[PDB]
């Protein structure tokens, strides 16, 4: 009776959002601001933001009543 | 409405909440804000490990809030002597706080109230989340919080340094302290004040410098401090494992985004290494 | 999140015949009710309509002169419980005047906008009694207004979803050089859209995007790729298709709208004051 971790399977109805910390590497942070230093010392990142921002944008766009 | 108001359960400052027929019920500004943000918030969510709201309904400025019930809390469980806390029993707990918060950080909520007593467990022993009033959003560059969420003993050293923007670090930094809590039997890091609770965090695990908190001197209320070299991990908790000290540090890492969220800690080999969490129906009742 | 959220599991409907059927079902209700308390006093429900369309420009004013200032968040969650409120309300029984302020008061509740209630009420372009009275009133009807939502508060809102957009157009999209010449035009379209009752029908993200193609095709721009490129549309060449038809649909929706006419509003308010003094 070993855990083992399964992610969370929640259907977006919409197109794929690249993960958190792959968000550097693609280029998207080059378009939110970035975090401040008082910011990254509480835990608060740019990424955070332009991650929501994404998953947003991308939540139930191909949903329909 | 439909309920039978059997029985008193609690009183504080914003409610009173008693059993009925089961379900708990908890009854110029207009409706508490506190009630407004659990209705606001619970409506959206649904988790096994997160309490559910099950109906709303008052009258005039004065609503009711329905839940499941709830048999007791991990603060009873902690604080009854009678009851051996086996470590298969702190995983299941662990396992269960940290599943209900991955999922509450899914939708980008943090709890900001975590502590033994605001996490329930039901007869069949799951663990759910509860205590919505301080909960709120993030993920979002406009939104200015406070840092004076969470109970002092379990608060953060950036909250405690005043910190206004945060994660889900906030959190973690809970969990640990309620691990630590569970390793103990009693608090870790019992703070008589923020400067108190501060010394007491930098005296049991070290004072953090620029090396372990990158930017720890830009929060608006840092305050200098004494050098202490903290004690090690593996001599507060003797009896822990490896894979448990490993995830104690990462969640007690002071820098809050080095600190491991929880699908980290979920994913780490504490919980996949033996034994076991215990199943939910073999959990200690207090 | 809005995929498992209660705006689309309860308040996202399936056409606007269903929206005008719960609106003609509100108004008959009020009627059979006026009837068995006991003519021509009693609004039609396109009459009803437009003063709903005139009292959310009003809503919309308020909320655009309210100080502090107010975050595009809290108008449109109280737009929303505006909207919401009178699909199965008529405005014969609640007053779509009281309605909007404790939408607006409700809304800077819910979205964690925190303003005391005399500086609520202080925005008021009232006497002092006047402001007393209007924030009885409003507290009167806020646990209405909440009962009315079926306690579903959280709103998804457009504009996160917008920004989303433009950070995915900036990031994955080269042919659209600079998206952010789109921002002023598809924020336009986006409140023409607000006005209609897409905000019902379809999904944040949805109109979002619909704005921002609506802007792109204004400008002349053709981005058909980026539907089908980087959303992944060419692999599902149907979901495509209804994609499309949602934002045709939505734009036939916004070319549609009729605004209140000044007569007819004025007609309609001097019937709605009859309606309230007998009730
Ligand atoms: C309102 C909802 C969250 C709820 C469901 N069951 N239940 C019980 N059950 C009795 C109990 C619980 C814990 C320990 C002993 C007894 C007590 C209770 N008291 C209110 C606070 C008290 C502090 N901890 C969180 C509680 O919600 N609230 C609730």
């Amino acid at each position: 009776a070993l855990y083992e971790y399964q992610p969370l399977q929640i259907e977006t109805y919409g197109p794929h959002v690249p993960e958190l910390e792959m968000l550097g590497r693609l280029g998207y942070l080059n378009h939110v601001r970035a975090a401040s230093p008082q910011d990254l010392a509480g835990g608060y990142t740019s990424s955070l933001a332009c991650h929501r921002a994404l998953q947003d944008a991308f939540s139930g766009l191909f949903w329909q009543p | 409405k439909r309920y039978e108001k059997l029985d008193f359960l609690g009183e504080g400052q914003f409610a009173t909440v008693y059993k009925a027929r089961i379900v708990a019920i908890k009854k110029k500004d207009g409706i508490n804000r506190t009630a407004l943000r659990e209705i606001k918030l619970l409506q959206e969510l649904s988790h096994p490990n997160i309490i559910g709201l099950l109906d709303a309904f008052g009258h005039k400025s004065n609503i009711s809030l329905v839940f499941d019930f709830m048999e007791t809390d991990l603060e009873v469980i902690i604080k009854d002597n009678s009851l051996v806390l086996t470590p298969s029993h702190i995983k299941a707990y662990m396992l269960m706080t940290l599943q209900g918060l991955e999922y509450l950080h899914q939708h980008w909520i943090l709890h900001r109230d975590l502590k033994p007593n605001n996490l329930l467990l039901d007869e069949n022993g799951v663990l759910k989340l509860a205590d919505f009033g301080l909960a709120k959003s993030f993920g979002s560059p406009n939104r200015a919080y406070t840092h004076q969420v969470v109970t002092r003993w379990y608060r953060a050293p950036e909250l405690l340094f005043g910190a206004r923007m945060y994660g889900v670090g906030v959190d973690m930094w809970a969990v640990g302290c309620i691990l630590a809590e569970l390793l103990l039997r009693v608090p870790f890091l019992p703070g008589d004040s923020d400067l108190d609770q501060l010394t007491r965090i930098f005296e049991t695990l070290g004072t953090p410098t620029e090396e372990q908190w990158p930017d720890m001197c830009s929060l608006p209320d840092y305050v200098t401090f004494k050098s202490f070299p903290g004690i090690p991990l593996h001599h507060i908790f003797s009896a822990a494992g490896d894979d448990l000290l490993d995830l104690i540090q990462g969640l007690f890492l002071f820098n809050p985004c080095a600190r491991i969220t929880a699908t980290q800690a979920l994913k780490m080999k504490y919980f996949s290494n033996r034994p076991g969490p215990t199943p939910g129906c073999q959990l200690p009742r207090p | 999140m809005y995929h498992n959220s209660s705006q689309k599991r309860h308040w996202t409907f399936s056409s606007e015949e269903q929206l005008a059927r719960l609106r003609a079902d509100a108004n008959r209700k009020f009627r059979c009710k006026a009837v068995a308390n006991g003519d021509p006093v009693f609004l039609e429900p396109h009459e009803e309509m437009t003063l709903c369309k005139y009292y959310e420009k009003r809503l919309l004013e308020f909320c655009s002169v309210f100080k502090p200032a107010m975050p595009r968040s809290v108008v449109g969650t109280a737009c929303m419980y505006f909207k919401r409120f009178y699909l199965n309300n008529s405005v014969m029984e609640y007053h779509p005047r009281i309605i909007m302020l404790t939408c607006a008061f409700l809304a800077c509740k819910v979205d964690e906008f925190n303003v005391s209630s005399p500086q609520f009420v202080g925005n008021l372009r009232e006497s002092p009694l006047g402001q007393e009275k209007a924030l009885e009133q409003i507290l009167e009807y806020e646990l209405l207004l909440i009962q009315q939502l079926n306690f579903h508060l959280i709103v998804h809102n457009p504009y996160r979803p917008f920004e989303g957009f433009l950070i995915d157009l900036k990031t994955r999209y080269p042919i659209l050089e600079n998206p952010e010449i789109l921002r002023k035009t598809a924020d336009d379209f986006l409140n023409r859209i607000a006005l209609t009752d897409a905000y019902l029908l379809y999904t944040p993200s949805q109109i979002a995007l619909t704005a921002i193609l609506s802007s792109a095709s204004r400008a002349g721009i053709t981005m058909e790729s980026y539907l089908s490129e980087s959303l992944m549309l060419k692999e599902n060449r149907t979901c495509l298709s209804q994609l499309l038809d949602i934002m045709k649909s939505m734009r036939n929706l916004v070319k549609k709208y009729e605004p209140p006419r000044s007569e007819e509003v004025a007609v309609l308010k001097q019937k709605l004051e009859r309606c309230h003094s007998a009730e």
